[PDB]
């Protein structure tokens, strides 16, 4: 309650920061160990539990280095040495983050990291990657860097040990820039690799290493998705773009799942009035330059027109309103879209004498 | 809505309280009563949609009185001023209260007998019927963004 | 053929529907300037921007507008609102839907009645920019 | 383009349907009848050319109700109300929908009874017959230029 | 649904109620500024304050006018006043009432009358500020 | 960003005078203006210019509702004696980005009204002054 | 050739101050007043002139969004030390044959606004100023 005046002068030296994190940026990193079991959150490098052995130690701190800023957090759960992945995947569906490795892992598990990512981002809808040693998927939640035998210090490092840095690495890249030809200063030397082949293994779709100019450098920025539908563009095999969208999808969560679901009827009305608000949002997206303008929200008309077709409905004659007026149940499909800009990667300069 | 077999049946019960003469709706049985009777209808009803939902309506009521005894006209004169007491601003009906805009009131000679014609009008604002169907609430939103 | 009747209206203004209106208009109108150029008789005109205007009418069955916007009127800050018209005419072969957005009101009318007349409320508006839905 | 005998058959149908009293067309008929008949009929039909090919059309659309027997006025009243439930918005003739601009009714007494008279007015564009010439496409074209 | 009427209306004006009234009205009308911003088509505007309207208008039953503001004008001071205007119709739902403060009557009517006509009077005011009572 | 509501609006104005707040205050300008002198350096034909100070100037126009502007100076004028006062302006819209305030010191006015009506029309009464130096308070 | 729709039109500009673009701008202008002097030469009844240089000038005019002017200079202004810019003018009509860009260098400018406003009245701020170089940028 109510007690004596008080005047309080506090000194407080708030300048102790080099390197400052990014408010991006979320990485979670699954163990295998004796001791620490459970989730440990590592805010910085002060706050590090002590039990944990050298080689969780090695690759914490890899993952603790950047690019320009470093991540915002770190997620680290450890598991007992004999346990299956089924329950620290579980555990980690509640918990919310951008990118998972794995350092120690064999082929099998990789099998299910990949399947479950994949299930996540397709049936849950919901817009998380991972970064792996050698899978071969081609989802665009994929991340594959497969260079072997890299020497930092004076340790080969096998590459899924590596994938930490990458991860690391890739958390660390603000908004703006790109991950193409950022130098390693700790690494200290690759094996040999002739540049057709580089060139090769990366348009296969790859994360690569290659000693070009000063140091060493990232080759490209490609994701794991190789080959292109219709439907899909060839801007989804870039990493950024990947990211500002998947950025921008967990962004409008908060208005569509807020107040959206279970509290609105269902009526083409109110589908209408969920599509201006929408709209809206992009406005000030726009405004702020992240995307580029004339961006468009409108019914998804191929999907409707497909679950429509699961159904008992006889499509013909009918009218393009009157698919539209439909009536879907109790789900709502819509389609939007929207431009983002890529980072200078190529130039072509022609000089006259 | 609002029925008007309700409004005639208010204003016959009115009607009955407040006058000790046969209330009749049908021309036989004011032809067959030996004298003084009234009659009540529902002469005219106007309905114009003003908005997408309801309607508005104009009806006109008729009140009668024909007196078959000579020399009632003085009574004619005095269930004028009764009847005029009575319907001032507005009636209930069906626990709604309905206007009246205007009085109107003339004495002429029918066939061979003079008659007394009351009537007023009513306005009010009503709603036409429709089917709307039933939809569950949104449960499952798909949004896939693309180029 | 059958042209579009008025009556199967309908406007949504910030976000809750408006059950009693009688019509709805809104018009852009352009900025021109004349140009006169050696050489021609006629004169040429220089398209150089646009206005946004429109009015609503609807019965006075609520005290929509002063819940709407007076007490911010006077506290000195202007709000905006956005509004959705749509017109579907059953013997017409489609709809129209358009979404009006960055609307501000000129005016706000605390009271008006007359005796033996329905009260009416108009109030015009200006707007900046608008967004098209099912065009027919 | 659209016959008033769809139209009157569609009225027709829709009375049948919600009423269990005959409906005629003819006065022979209704004048024969033992009690208690409709009457339906097309009262006018106005046209006026709004564009090139395209006309206005106007229907006043007439029902009457005639009750013969005693005491049948409470009927009518009851009728009234069943009408109006039918004939709020629009009708459906041949997948095509038609306004309905205003209702109006009325109780008058026509020869020696009162009868009820309820009447609605269609509107709705309707297109002229024409016959037009075909031509086959463009093969030659022949342009000569000089002075 | 029934729309209020104007035939139950009543007025208070300066603590006295006003037996004989044809209509009230009252309305704030904005005062906007055109802005032009570079790079867009569209005109926005900019709202910088509002200006308080309406009138009376009464059967010339009395001479309440003239012993309201006769004197006062001529002497030099000019008086304010405070108007209440009740609308509740027993069909609608709810009643309103609203206060008008701070109001300055535009002229004086001393006589007006023809043959065959009854007298009317109507006075134009300007108010200031507003407040709410019983909102629907 | 940039939108009509932002620009500020002269209604949400306020101005300290010597410490006491005026009401009645119509419109409030200060403005700082430098001295520069041409150079012309050998070689180059376009001139250029150096800065060599700044004059400060203003005014303030309000309604005659009272005579405070007589109060302050009128006596110390006569005597010899030259007050130098202290302005406060600040000015806060709620639709802007917050407000700006600055405050105007050294303060010497250039007149003063005795008098000054006309039949049929408000009074008004504007004063222009002179100042020296400023300070800068919660600037956007 | 010629026609109405190609006449550029002011709305499409924009400016670009110190690096950073001003998007609360009314007007932009700049101007070069050369310098002549009348010699008669012995003969001839028409009057020649002589050009020996140039003099840069011009103005900004911007709505009174935020005290950006305030912070440039008011505080360098005192203490004795005057600062130079460097401004770019972008003027892009659609209708019009492509775009034309300008960089005015050397800006310096001539009186700085400290307070400015009127009740009822929307905020503007003007301030001009002398330049001495300049470049030409995609002049059509």
């Amino acid at each position: 309650a109510i007690g004596l005046p008080s005047i309080n002068i506090s000194f407080k030296e708030l300048a102790t920061t080099v390197k400052e994190r990014s408010a991006r940026g979320i990485i979670a990193m699954v163990l295998k160990d004796a001791k620490a079991l459970g989730l440990n959150e590592i805010h910085e490098k002060e706050d590090i539990p002590v039990d944990l052995s050298a080689e969780n130690k090695e690759y914490i701190n890899l993952a603790l280095m950047g690019n320009v800023n470093t991540p915002n957090k770190l997620l680290v759960y450890v598991i007992e040495g004999e346990a299956d992945i089924q329950t620290a995947l579980d555990f980690l569906e509640t918990k919310e983050f951008n990118y998972l490795c794995m350092p120690k892992a064999v082929e099998a598990d990789k099998t299910a990291i990949k399947n479950w990512i994949i299930k996540l981002r397709d049936i849950d809808k919901v817009k998380v990657k991972a970064v792996l040693g050698k899978v071969v998927g081609n989802h665009e939640g994929i991340i594959n860097f497969t260079t072997e035998d890299v020497l930092v210090g004076e340790k080969k490092y096998s590459v899924d040990e590596f994938t930490s840095r990458v991860a690391g690495l890739i958390a660390g890249t603000p908004l703006s820039q790109s991950v193409t030809y950022t130098k390693l200063s700790d690494v200290v030397d690759i094996p040999k690799m002739t540049k057709v082949d580089a060139e090769s293994r990366v348009n296969k779709g790859e994360l690569i290493l290659i000693k070009e100019a000063g140091a060493i450098r990232i080759a490209r920025g490609v994701n794991s998705l190789t080959e292109l539908t219709a439907e899909k563009g060839e801007m989804f095999q870039k990493i950024k773009i990947v990211d500002t969208l998947d950025i921008i999808h967990s962004d409008i969560r908060k208005v569509i799942i807020d107040d959206y679901i279970g509290k609105v009827t269902n009526s083409y009305d109110n589908k209408c009035l969920l599509i201006v608000a929408i709209k809206s949002y992009l406005e000030e997206l726009e405004k702020s330059a992240l995307i580029e303008s004339d961006s468009t929200v409108e019914i998804d008309f191929e999907a409707q027109k497909s679950y429509l077709k699961s159904k008992g409905v006889d499509l013909s004659y009918m009218t393009l309103q009157e698919i539209k007026e439909a009536n879907t149940g109790s789900k709502v499909f819509l389609k939007a879209k929207i431009k983002v800009l890529d980072a200078m990667e190529d130039i072509d300069l022609s000089i006259e004498i | 809505m609002l029925k008007y077999k309700e409004i005639l049946e208010t204003i016959i019960e009115i009607l009955k309280k407040n006058f000790t003469e046969s209330i009749f709706i049908d021309d036989e049985s004011v032809q067959g009563s030996e004298g003084s009777c009234f009659f009540v209808s529902i002469l005219s009803v106007i309905c114009t949609p003003v908005m997408l939902n309801t309607n508005n309506k104009d009806i006109v009521i008729s009140i009668k009185y024909l007196p078959k005894p000579q020399s009632k006209s003085i009574r004619m004169y005095e269930i004028s001023d009764e009847l005029n007491k009575l319907f001032n601003r507005n009636i209930k009906v069906t626990d709604r209260k309905l206007n009246i805009t205007k009085l109107e009131q003339s004495i002429k000679k029918e066939e061979s007998i003079y008659v007394l014609n009351f009537t007023f009008t009513l306005n009010y604002l009503d709603s036409v019927y429709e089917e709307d169907v039933v939809y569950e609430n949104m449960k499952e939103i798909n949004l896939n963004l693309g180029e | 053929r059958n042209v579009m009747s008025g009556t199967w209206g309908e406007l949504w203004l910030d976000g809750n529907k408006v059950a009693e209106v009688k019509k709805f208009q809104a018009k852009m109108e352009f900025t021109k300037e004349d140009i006169i150029i050696a050489g021609q008789m006629g004169t040429d005109t220089k398209y150089m921007g646009y206005k946004g205007k429109g009015s609503i009418t609807l019965y006075h069955v609520s005290s929509r507008m002063h819940k709407l916007i007076g007490e911010k009127i006077k506290r000195g800050s202007e709000p905006r609102f956005v509004a959705i018209s749509k017109l579907n005419d059953p013997d017409s072969y489609g709809a129209e839907r358009i979404a009006v957005k960055n609307i501000a009101f000129d005016d706000l009318t605390l009271a008006d009645w007359e005796v033996g007349v329905k009260g009416e409320i108009e109030a015009p508006f200006t707007f900046t920019e608008y967004d098209f839905l099912d065009i027919i």
